[PDB]
């Protein structure tokens, strides 16, 4: 597999990709890669490249806590789409190291969670979602330096930011040009 | 093969089916057809029987594995709308939503056979679930509305507090024909009228 | 089923 | 292709089918249609025959691979409810639940053909098994209720202790037409009434 | 099994079905058949009823999970075209497009049962979506046209600004039978006319 | 397309089908429908013909790829139960279980066409094979019971020791129309009654 | 859509179909239905036509892609059994087994249309092939029996040695309408009876 | 496979993941990994990362007994979800080494087992389940330091604990922050 | 494949798992592993870990004869379920080396065999089964030290033993605790 | 693949398994393994382990001729089932080296061949089968030391031999016990 | 896999292929290859070979920004088809290093995007598309040296350029002949 | 449903 | 089936 | 088929 | 088809 | 639809 071969060679360069889904399978794969790179050498930075529509809010939080746990700076790059949890993880990188490429598009929005199970279960999933979502918004406010009210006003709407706008808003520290 | 039979009088000879005969006796038979599509047939039958004779009771026989919540509420409102009393008999089972329709008959006229099973279950997520945007905020809210209606509707027919109905509904409580009367769904359990 | 239904 | 036939009298000419003819003779034929949907047809037929003439016996022919427990209990209660005696004949087989319906006929009137096979089996998990939350606590409890009803119901019709019925039921015991009378399901095994 | 029934007079004996009886009473029943194919039946029924008696109101009963936008606009225009007043009753639900047809009845004659659910949803992408070349420029433009028509059409029947309708439509707003009158879709919610 | 035909007399004009005509002549035609479901039709036909005239022979034509053992025993008992003689004709084939029904006709009246094929095969494992717990102890035991009945039943109609029948049955022995008479299944092979 | 047509006389008015009309003219039409199930219809039709008038020829039209060997032998024996002459016409094609039925008509009366195609093919392995134990010893033996019957049967109707028939059969020989008469299957090829 | 490559590299760092299902296949895979790491070097700790909705109660017990059997401390981490048997295994780690990340969610609940077979079999599965479940509750009481009555009151309900609440309750010894 | 990698590393530690099915495919896989380990070094013990519902009676016998054939002690462990042939193989390990973990569950029962083929074949399969089953019971009597009558009384019923009961009965020599 | 890894390690120990089917694919795989081991070192024995229901008669003959061709003794073992061609190949091993384990079951019987193709083809397949089958019986008579009439009497019936009976009959030279 | 083996050997020669789709999966694979080659040695050129019908406009932009980001010249070759985003990426290579083979065909056109989701989502996808498309045209004008009006006149039509025409137009600097 | 429909 | 059913 | 059936 | 069939 | 169709 050329695809897996290229990613292993990049993992050795301390580069991790979040190129899809941000579901439990992806979160387990990234948490394992972040823990591995931190275990191999915590004195060096990890570069996380994001090109993802987003996914389950709880998967994104598992990735986020692992990013925080790892005792090493994590740089984040928006190389394409960073939507929903993809945006969260972009914004969640170390301050001064959050980057976007010029045509990157950032969507601060919420996961919609998804509904499964009996009425008894749905009633709980909705509550757990409301709680996690509130934390997602609290953290986005800390990451971007915005009032929580502004985060909610933009987060409950399908509001796309261009890479330049995303920098002005505080999601991104730098736009990378050449 | 449901057989037909022939009944006759000095007027003429009539071939008829069971079910058509039951309808002539003002009995609506609610069976396995628990789809929104059948809810419409039950409503058409209730309206026809009221039209034929507004002062005569309509008997509804219930033997069904529940069904969709929205369309069984459509039946519920027609049953309460119709001028004539509706009496109900549980044969077999009245699962979930059908237990509401069983409870919905006029008080003093809810009946069950001795081995009848009445099941109280939460309303399912079905019907118009096409893809509401925030399904976890909207379908979840619609479900709470549906749970509230089922709990409220049973409370108005069973005498139990809606909070009690919820505790039992959430645990899939199953009642026997006798337990159902003590629970407020059935007024009486039918004796077997055998001549020997 | 009668009596009483019908 | 079930053929039709023509019967006539000075009144007129009537085309009819087998099965329709059997119904005129007050015979309900319970065949391969063992679904909850057919249980409703059997109940409609029993109610129609009682209505046409409450004092005449109804004969039920049984040839079926069991069926769902809940809906065959619905038939059981209708059979016991109806004023007229119901006599039963096992043709072919009366598997599992159908063996209860066979036993359920009025004592002295349970019959079988000589090569008839009667099978006693535990009630299956079916029908409303949509996803009870604790399925292993609830469906498991509902199954014990169903096993109890089958054992109790056969004990009331066979004379065997329910504990005996359970020991045999748990082992899928199969009875021959003769063994079935010694077991209490059949009162008699029919002779072949050939004229030569 | 929708049963038939027999109605008679000195003229003769007529066997009829529910639904056929409702049509004689000038009631069009719009159920689960929400396909373009059924839209054509509703139009044929409206045209027939106008032809039979142009000055008598047509009652349309609505109980349906929406349907395709294009063909439900075909019904809308026929409803507005027909000389006779059309009154509408929401039974069960009037989802999405069906809520427009509900609102479309003559003012003062939009009705609902107490537990009726009215849902306002955006028009779906369906029907002739065979592969327009620039689907994202063309289907996207056609969708904006369809959203505009639904918003405009409801505004003309509810009294709300089209901008308001859009804000609610975009969020899948669900109305109760009572909320629907305050929202302008229903003029009245029907009382239960029980004699006891 | 089985064509219909018209037969007439001074009484009136009757349109009829082949098969319906054969039934009027007291011929039961047992074809490819070898399912438990069709066994019930054969029994209904035998009972009807006995009822119409108990002293007239019933002719059964057999052309079938065997079928389920249990339900073909149901036919066997009805054939032996009925007062009238049953004569049988093998057209085409009488495979496996159908060869028993062929042998089952009244002695002196078992017939076959010259190219008829009679196959003796062991009873299959089918019908109520839903999941007996110890399938290898129970289904295996039930199969030995079924093999015993087929061997015993043929021995009573062919004159061969049951042990002989088993040796042939176990090897899927196929008999020609002539071999079948020497084997005891057929009393005679029909001549071709051509007028030229 | 096969159209119906109306034929009338001073007696009354009769609506009829093609095929029903052909049957009145004593024509059996053997088409694409070449299954064992249709073989039974052909036999029923031959028996009915003989019964209606034993001295009048029956015409069989053949246009079919062969069929199962066993059941087409059932037709063959009925054709030879029936008192009336059977004449045959090949329209289109008479493939494999159907070529035997074509040859089987009374000599002097086998006919074909000019572009008719007659194909001689070996009997297929089909029908009762359920799982004979030694399939390679038993099905292989049954196939040799079937090949022998087809070869023998054609030899009796074509005048060719069975060994010749085998050499051609083994090579899937296809005959034109004219070659078929020189081969002994057809006595004559029909002229086109056009009036212009 | 990048996914398997990363897990092998982590297995060499003595890190095991329970990222899904906790069914018999997963239990056999973890039991094999725990036995392997213990066999390679029993003087070192094993770190078990949990992000799992739970599964069959008997699968969770097979993992638990293997964790106990291995003569080496097992640290456990709630890196996301720890529900049902996932919670059990989290709580079952060595005391003083049970951790949760801040957005971890812990559900002490029971497996529902699942119903299969004939009435004769179901009647037994239900009994075996009731017995195993009773042991699950007994052990949760020992792991958390709670009265058995409290464990049952929370375990038969869909009661979610936040990571902070889980610590207070006794499932977790520490919340890991940076 | 992490799963296969872990098992190869354990095979080198002379550890074999019977984690499912005990069908012909599994029996061929274990017979090959037992023969291989015995061929590599017969002076060392083989540890067989069992977590299996059981399977075909003839597959279990193929494994059993291979266990006997191999000239080296085989220790057996009930790490979860040991039912039917799983129980047989547990009980069949070298005496003094048959172990169970505390939550292990042992079901001495018979395979039900399964019915296939024509009436002629079924009639034989049933006979061959009755013969093999009789040997299974004879051997269980030798393994547990019980009267054959007791083995039959428990074996034809769905009687589960807890790990502690299994030791008392004689299936297991030791319960392993820590 | 653990399964393939174990078989390669055993192939290096000169051990070959016939664990299923004995169809053309299996015959090609074994013929290749027998030729390979003989090519690597013809001075050493090859051990063939059989646990197979049998298969096409022509596949079994391809394996048999390869066994004969290879200039090295082939030991055969019945480790489970040896039916039809499995029995043939067991019996076909070098005399003095044909073994069975105590619970092995041997079925001397014939393949039933199978019927495919047009009547013209079936008529030939049946003839080719009758010829090959006659050779199978001739060779079984030579392998077991029995009259050809006895071989046919047992071979056309579903007659199972226990391992002990198989030795007495001449299929097996030794039963292996420990 | 010969296919993957050949591509890895070419990746080591700093050759990357865009042979299909240009969807998110392909963009993630190329972005990873471009980042990898740049990381290994940024002093050397990367040769990108294009034979692709095109794909999602946002996938093509992710590839484009990565090409720009990498601090090394990227040569581009039209070895077959370069349509839509394939054309964009061809034109986007370093000036003086954009090549076409003589039978290459270049289609400057737009992606049609594709329509998914609810009317609310479609209305946004169409807007985001219109914005990205405008940038695609702006960049094609810069790459080819054409008025933006000319780019639009050719881009909204299915106008194919032969390799020779593509050079004259400014997509390609050289046609490679031998 | 009347009155008033019908 | 009579007698006795019917 | 007669005679003799019918 | 006549003559001669019919 | 009239007038004018019909």
């Amino acid at each position: 597999s050329l695809t897996d071969s290229v990613y292993e060679r990049l993992l050795s360069e301390r580069i991790i990709f979040l190129g899809s889904e941000v579901n439990d399978e992806i979160a387990n794969r990234l948490c394992a890669q972040i823990l591995l790179l931190a275990a191999e050498d915590a004195s060096k930075d990890i570069s996380l490249y994001i090109n993802s529509p987003g996914g389950s809010i709880s998967a994104g939080m598992a990735i986020y806590d692992t990013m925080v746990l790892a005792p090493c700076d994590i740089a984040t790059y928006a190389m394409g789409m960073a939507a929903s949890m993809g945006e969260f993880l972009l914004a969640a990188g170390t301050k001064g190291k959050r980057y976007a490429l010029p045509h990157a598009r950032i969507l601060m929005h919420q996961p919609l969670g998804g509904v499964t199970g009996s009425a008894a279960d749905i009633a709980i999933q909705a509550e757990q979602f409301a709680v996690i979502k509130k934390e997602m918004f609290r953290l986005n406010a800390e990451f971007t330096g915005q009032p929580i009210e502004r985060i909610e006003a933009d987060s409950d709407r399908d509001r796309w930011f261009t890479a330049a706008e995303a920098l002005e808003y505080g999601f991104v520290d730098h736009i990378i040009t050449r | 093969i449901l057989p037909s039979f022939i009944e006759h009088s000095s007027f003429g000879v009539k071939e008829s089916n069971p079910y058509n005969k039951l309808f002539e006796e003002r009995i609506i038979f609610l069976g396995v057809q628990v789809d929104d599509a059948s809810a419409n047939d039950i409503m058409a039958q209730l309206l026809v029987l009221e039209s034929l004779d507004p002062d005569r009771d309509i008997t509804m026989y219930i033997n069904s594995p529940g069904g969709g919540f929205t369309s069984l509420m459509a039946i519920y409102d027609t049953m309460q709308y119709v001028r004539a009393d509706i009496q109900t008999v549980c044969l077999g089972q009245a699962a979930s939503a059908a237990a509401v329709l069983l409870a919905a008959g006029t008080p003093g006229k809810r009946m069950a056979l001795p081995n009848a099973r009445v099941l109280i279950h939460q309303p399912s997520l079905s019907g118009v679930i096409q893809g509401q945007f925030s399904d976890l905020e909207i379908q979840a809210a619609e479900i709470e509305r549906m749970r509230t209606l089922m709990e409220t509707t049973l409370a108005r027919h069973t005498g139990k507090d809606a909070g009690v109905i919820r505790k039992d509904t959430d645990r899939d409580k199953i009642l026997t024909a006798e337990e159902a009367k003590d629970y407020g769904i059935i007024d009486t359990v039918l004796e077997y009228r055998k001549l020997s | 089923f009668t009596p009483x239904a019908p």
